[PDB]
């Protein structure tokens, strides 16, 4: 019989009936290593909480593109002047921007 | 004074509310609900037993014919037949071979034992709940019964609860009852003047003790064969005992919300739904004064164990530092965890401990003993059993709020990573403006 | 044979309803309302009678003292005094100057003649219409009685019927009703358990006969004067007796729709509101086959007077083409006019008499005989009595129908004028067709 977590009741023959409900067990392990706190909470929830792991790996990968290309915006506005007219490109600026006019371009 | 709780619609479970009003210490109450029954306002529409077909004995009259007289019973069914011969049992009967009539007539009515059982069919439109609840503070300890709607008024002690009316309006009921004798169908019965043959309700009386009988039970005669003298009839049996060998089961054994359902008054009691507005008139004279109230300082919580089992799994070392010995009234203020016994003693050292119960990960809950608060941290663990009989004693609140394992490396990983978008935001101003200006 | 039709509610108002079928002549029927009850769903919150209070004789001790007794009754209030000097009627009475107290005692119950008169508080939350139809067709009248909900069914001589749903689902009463005597008092009265000393529920009981008396009449035992044996007291007064004088009027003399408000089983009756559907169940038995009824060629109608009186103030004359006498049955295709009596005897020569009714100034209606019809056109004049003491036969409906003399001038003002204005387009066609391109 499956006893989900509200508790059931079942009567065999003609005893009297008997209520049992349903401890909240699981089988990770909580209070531990942050690959071994999802099991913890996969035993409670199991499918209520993928969902709720893909928006926080979504808002992970998307937040990271997003300085990146920040970054390589804010590094082409520092280089393309430097770039037109014919001149040196300022080795001081190479330890900073790892410019890629390097050796003869 | 005056005060509002709403307390949850649980069979046996304590529910604690407390009052804090100027110049008076904190007192906390303890009210328990025990029984619960709706009724709904029956009437009843029609009474159903089973029939008894009467047939008296035949007549033949052998000299000449004879004719009906048409009375008027339910099933009052005349029908006269042409020359017979009967063959009793010494020789022939009536001395001649043709030209003897011999009329038949049977009907139906109501069974000889019908007032003592016999099948209802009520109606459930509205409804009208009681309730029993044990009032607990100090000294008193009380149990009383009141009607669950905002006009009804009980006394206890001294002062004037008013349970006000249900969050809910849901019945188990549909619109319709069938009592036979321990147990309610929840059916759609044919009204009164429409009965069918065979399935329930061909015998259809207003009352148990009224007139006019109503019945189609379709009761067709037929001739007697050749020389007996017998009569036949045909016709379809009993709808009720149909009805006692085909039920499956009651609405006892199929109701939504754990209900049982009685049926002498008709009724369901003991029903977990919804929750219950009360209203509170506690005088003056039941309160203490701050003066005589020990001042408690410096608190301070510790948990040692914190199971998550359902009954009150965790302990909980507090001190304080107190000046007289009293009495105090403890309670918690956030739903994660529940306080047992609500007015625990004191002593000159600071040693009590506590039984909490919580049903998440980190549970972070405030405690006041006497007007002196403080919070409490745990680091709880799960329990080996699957199968509980006794049921749970907690409200549900997963949720490990701002401190737990659980939510420091939530705050290092986006406390991490978006200090490195916004930083970009900071060098898409640093250079751009060097590069605009030169 | 099957058939549904609405009637409206007003009491004392011949309905007919007309029944076509291919194979049989056309057929009418009349339906009459008798009258209608509406008895809510009642339950009695409380009873209220005229209070007794019982002051016993005043127990003195002429040496000793007594204390309080603390007894369990509605009202109840008894205290002891000082020293008195009670000085009956020859000489003292206790003969000393103190230290003999005197015990008083007083409280209240319920009257002596409370199962006789009494106010009654029911609660009206859903009402179960009944009703009196009488049916007419043929050589066929019964009068039978149904509750008006769209499932109860009653049959009549060899035909059944069963009567829709109410329309509407209005009440004179409110949730609340007060039931003395004679006079339901849609009042909206305390509830129980917070009676008012002065206003209506002072005294409050749950039944009829039973204990818990409940009452506040606010009963103060004051302190005896000179030396007098008397235990004097004050008292605010009867509610119940202020409540019959200070009753404006019943429900009665303020109802609504014109009901009448009995009390003993309480009711409602003779309302006027909405309409009832109702549902035939006609055998074949009933019909004539068109083989047996009188044909009927060319007929034509010619009124001759009309008056817009509530009777029956109209008196038309038809001609027809008969082959044999027999018995039509006619009718009305309009909600216009409503022929009486539905009955016609057709004779050898063409010429009967009608009777019929209308509102409005001209009539259209149209006649059906037998399987063949006709239209009539009436010029109509307006009655002279001012107030009239019965009802209305007619519906109410004023409007001339398309070729009335007070809407033939509309068509000769909106043909003109209309005519000219698209004879001002047709200048402004050809213009803008010749001289746009010349
Ligand atoms: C005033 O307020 C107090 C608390 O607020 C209430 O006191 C409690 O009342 C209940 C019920 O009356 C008491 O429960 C009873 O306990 C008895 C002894 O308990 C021992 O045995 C049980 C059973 O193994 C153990 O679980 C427990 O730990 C103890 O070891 C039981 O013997 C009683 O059972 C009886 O009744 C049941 C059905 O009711 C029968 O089936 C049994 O055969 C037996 O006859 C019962 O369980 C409880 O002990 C009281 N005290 C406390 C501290 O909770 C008062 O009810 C309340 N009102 C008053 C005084 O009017
Ligand atoms: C259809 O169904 C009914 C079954 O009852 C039958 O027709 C009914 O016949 C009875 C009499 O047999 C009618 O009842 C009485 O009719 C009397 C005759 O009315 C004359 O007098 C009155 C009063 O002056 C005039 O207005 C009228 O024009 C006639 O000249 C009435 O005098 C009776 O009055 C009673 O009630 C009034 C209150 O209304 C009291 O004040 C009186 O004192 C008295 O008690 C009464 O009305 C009945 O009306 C008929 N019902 C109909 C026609 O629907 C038929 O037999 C049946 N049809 C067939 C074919 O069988």
């Amino acid at each position: 019989i499956p006893v989900t977590e509200e508790g059931i009741e079942y009567r065999w023959g003609n005893n009297p009936p008997v209520r049992l409900w349903a401890q909240l067990t699981t089988e990770g392990k909580p209070h531990g290593w942050p690959h071994e706190i999802i099991l913890y909470y996969y035993g409670l929830y199991p499918a209520a909480t993928i969902a709720a792991v893909s928006a926080a790996g979504l808002a992970v990968v998307l937040s990271l593109l997003a300085s990146c290309y920040m970054f390589a915006t804010a590094r082409r506005k520092c280089l393309t002047p430097y770039a037109l007219t014919p001149g040196a490109v300022v080795p001081v600026t190479l330890g900073v921007l790892c410019c890629a006019p390097r050796a003869h371009a | 004074y005056e005060h509002t709780a709403t307390i949850p619609n649980v069979v046996g479970f304590p529910y604690k509310a407390h009052i804090e009003r100027n110049g008076f210490s904190p007192m906390t109450l303890q009210l328990e609900v025990l029984g619960t029954s709706l009724e709904p306002t029956l009437n009843l529409e029609y009474i159903t037993c089973e029939y008894k077909t009467v047939v008296p004995s035949p007549y033949i009259k052998c000299c000449g014919t004879s004719e009906c007289r048409s009375m008027e019973r339910p099933d009052y069914q005349c029908q006269v037949y042409t020359g017979v011969y009967p063959f009793m049992w010494g020789g022939a009967y009536c001395f001649c071979d043709t030209e003897n009539t011999q009329l038949s007539e049977a009907y139906v009515d109501r069974s000889d034992v019908c007032k003592h059982d016999h099948a209802a069919a009520y109606k459930a439109h509205t409804a009208a709940m009681k309730a029993t609840i044990r009032i607990s503070y100090g000294n008193l300890n009380q149990t009383t019964t009141a009607f669950v709607n905002g006009e009804h008024t009980v006394t206890v002690g001294g002062s004037r609860f008013t349970f006000g009316p249900i969050s809910t309006a849901w019945t188990p009921f549909d619109n319709k009852i069938v009592v036979y004798k321990n147990d309610v169908y929840n059916q759609d019965f044919p009204p009164y003047g429409s009965g069918q043959p065979g399935r329930f309700g061909d015998i259809q009386s207003r009352t148990v003790e009224s007139k006019d009988l109503y019945a189609n039970t379709a009761l067709k005669l037929s001739r007697p064969s050749s020389g007996t003298v017998h009569v036949p009839y045909t016709q379809t049996p009993s709808s009720f005992k149909y009805w006692i060998k085909e039920r499956g089961t009651s609405l006892n054994d199929k109701a939504p919300f754990g209900c049982v359902i009685k049926t002498n008054p008709v009724r369901a009691e003991n029903c977990a739904v919804g929750n219950i507005p009360v209203s509170m008139d506690i005088p003056d004279t039941a309160f203490t004064r701050v003066i005589d109230a020990p001042a408690v300082t410096n608190l301070e919580c510790q948990v040692a164990v914190c199971t998550h089992s359902s009954d009150f799994g965790g302990i909980a070392t507090l001190t304080f530092k107190t000046d007289k010995p009293g009495k105090c009234a403890v309670h918690s203020h956030s739903n994660v965890a529940t306080i047992q016994e609500a007015a625990v003693d004191i002593k000159t050292d600071g040693k009590i401990t506590l039984h909490f119960s919580t049903a998440s990960a980190s549970p972070a809950f405030k405690v006041s003993v006497c007007s002196a608060k403080t919070t409490c941290m745990a680091a709880c663990e799960p329990p080996k059993d699957h199968i509980v009989p006794y049921g749970a004693s907690h409200n549900n609140q997963v949720f490990p709020d701002m401190s737990g394992t659980a939510m420091t490396w939530v705050q290092r990983v986006a406390g991490g990573l978006g200090g490195l978008t916004l930083a970009a935001v900071a060098v898409l101003i640093l250079v751009t403006c060097v590069t605009m200006r030169r």
